[PDB]
């Protein structure tokens, strides 16, 4: 039983909570913000991340270099990511050293110089990066997941944006962005590992109490997407392992279904050639997949975000000419989430499920992850014995009704790249959503 | 000179990213009446010579060749099919 997470509130909205481990001697604390590329519009598309990278190009008092010296001498580091919905800025130290990197982000959130010559200077950094993503695949196939699942919508643009936009990224856009969305009844200060919660508390009145409040406060996680089933084909004969994702709409995280979704996510399961155990998993895909050497690799996923989520797999392969068949496979085994699922394979499910969401998080930084991304999307941190409960609800009924509400006969989003000329046209993978024995 | 899914034979393909959306995303009949009527017409009008000049030829020789016959073969034609045979 892990120690009870504690939550305070300041007066401008800002919540502190935080979740002490003393048998570690590190600690987390960092800035959760409710807010990411998905708040900008088509003309400001990629601010987000390029405040991310002007954030440590230095404030009114520490230069660049006298930040990177704060920091060495800090003893840790600090680290950020953005993210369609979310924002994250954090610092990994020694237990004392905590007042002295709360003392850094906040001044790096509130008082950054974002200097002209600065802007000039990463917009060719930035402009390089657009270039070089074109490496890491899985990154290229999720982002052409998201821009045709979501065409035209903001959900569907990437991150760092369109060229056009970093040529042209002023100041103003950048502080505009900051000052609309960086306010403190959107913000989260987390702290995880050797800190105490009173300290932080104290720690946020020192630094945090001078932030912005939002004229109209909603409440944390509050968001319409409408899915469009389609394909992008990457064709790539130069590589040798052929990338695919399928998707259909999935989730949010506020959703009834979200459980449901997730033990369905579990039965499809996960699967890859280079683990040892992974021939001998329990999942009917894996198995198949293994015999017949279909794949490298399989991962199922559930993304959520707070109005809609993803639900889907992606499948690494070699095997150019049986692509095929691990489609077809694989849309089968979806098949059965609606036609043959019994209590057999949801309660094997629950059981790798209970202890799955509480392995997850085996240290400081994955503990601050989980306070920052829970307040921030639900509003609250829940209990295991509430996600317990809630798995425990899943029946292999409430699989069987989702899986036929939400798989099958669907539309799909398919994105495939490298070596796909044995991917079917469109219709043919669409018609394996259903079976017509059933 | 065709191989198979997978190997059909095609030099190597790069930098091409094709795009679509699903049948039960898509208005089938989109466009029809512009189609129909401004498509057919550009098809129909760049080819017409081709079918123009070869029907209307021969149907005037079999229209010539058809009535000479007749001709041919009534009183005033006599003299004419006497020569003819």
């Amino acid at each position: 039983v892990s120690p009870k997470t504690r939550t305070s509130n300041l007066k401008n909205g800002l919540t502190i909570a935080s979740e002490s481990n003393p048998l570690v001697q590190t600690a987390t604390v960092g800035v959760w913000i409710d807010a990411g590329s998905r708040n900008e519009n088509a003309y400001n598309n990629g601010t987000a991340h390029f405040f991310e990278h002007l954030a440590f190009k230095g404030t009114d008092k520490r230069s660049q270099h006298q930040l990177e010296l704060d920091i060495e001498n800090m003893g840790g580091h600090l680290n950020a990511y953005t993210s369609r919905e979310s924002t994250v800025y954090y610092a990994k130290s020694f237990k004392d050293d905590v007042p002295k990197s709360v003392e850094i982000l906040a001044d790096i959130l509130q008082h950054s110089k974002l200097a002209e010559s600065a802007i000039d200077r990463e917009r060719e950094v930035i402009t390089r990066e657009l270039e070089e993503v074109n490496k890491q695949y899985e990154e290229v196939v999720f982002d052409h997941l998201h821009a045709t699942a979501f065409m035209n919508q903001p959900l569907g643009r990437t991150i760092l944006g369109p060229r056009e936009n970093i040529q042209t990224i002023t100041n103003t856009e950048l502080r505009k962005f900051i000052t609309e969305n960086y306010t403190a009844d959107r913000m989260v200060l987390v702290g995880a590992g050797a800190v105490d919660h009173d300290a932080l508390v104290e720690l946020a009145e020192k630094y945090f109490s001078h932030l912005p409040s939002s004229q109209s406060p909603v409440p944390l996680g509050t968001p319409i997407p409408n899915f469009v089933g389609s394909e992008v084909r990457l064709r790539d004969d130069t590589m040798p392992v052929a990338h695919i994702a399928i998707a259909v709409e999935g989730v949010s995280w506020t959703s009834e279904d979200y459980y449901t979704a997730l033990v369905a996510q579990a039965i499809i399961g996960n699967y890859d050639r280079a683990v040892g155990t992974s021939r001998h998993q329990g999942s009917r895909l894996s198995n198949i997949v293994s015999e017949n050497n279909l794949a490298n690799s399989f991962q199922s996923f559930s993304t959520s975000y707070s109005d809609t989520g993803l639900w889907g797999i992606y499948l690494t392969s070699e095997n150019t000419t049986q692509i095929d068949d691990l489609v077809h496979f694989t849309l089968k085994e979806w098949n059965r989430l609606s036609t043959s699922v019994s209590n057999l394979q949801v309660e094997r499910a629950k059981s790798q499920l209970k202890a799955g969401l509480l392995l997850s998080l085996d240290g400081t930084t994955y503990v601050a992850e989980d306070i920052g991304r829970q307040l921030t999307t639900l509003g609250r941190r829940v209990t295991p014995a509430e996600v317990e409960a809630k798995l425990e609800a899943v029946t292999e009924h409430d699989v069987r009704a989702w899986a036929q509400k939400t798989l099958y006969d669907k539309d799909i989003a398919l994105v495939g790249l490298g070596p796909i000329e044995g991917l079917y046209d469109y219709n043919r993978i669409r018609n394996d959503m259903s079976m017509m024995r059933w | 000179y065709m191989g198979w899914w997978g190997h059909m034979g095609s030099p190597p393909q790069k930098g091409i990213a094709g795009y679509t959306i699903s049948p039960f995303a898509a208005r089938p009949f989109a466009g029809v009446v512009h189609a129909a009527i401004f498509n057919t017409f550009r098809r129909t009008k760049n080819q017409a010579l081709f079918v123009i000049l070869p029907v209307s030829f021969f149907y005037y020789v079999w229209t010539q060749a058809s009535e000479k016959n007749e001709w041919l073969y009534t009183k005033a034609g006599r003299h004419e099919l006497a020569k003819a045979l």
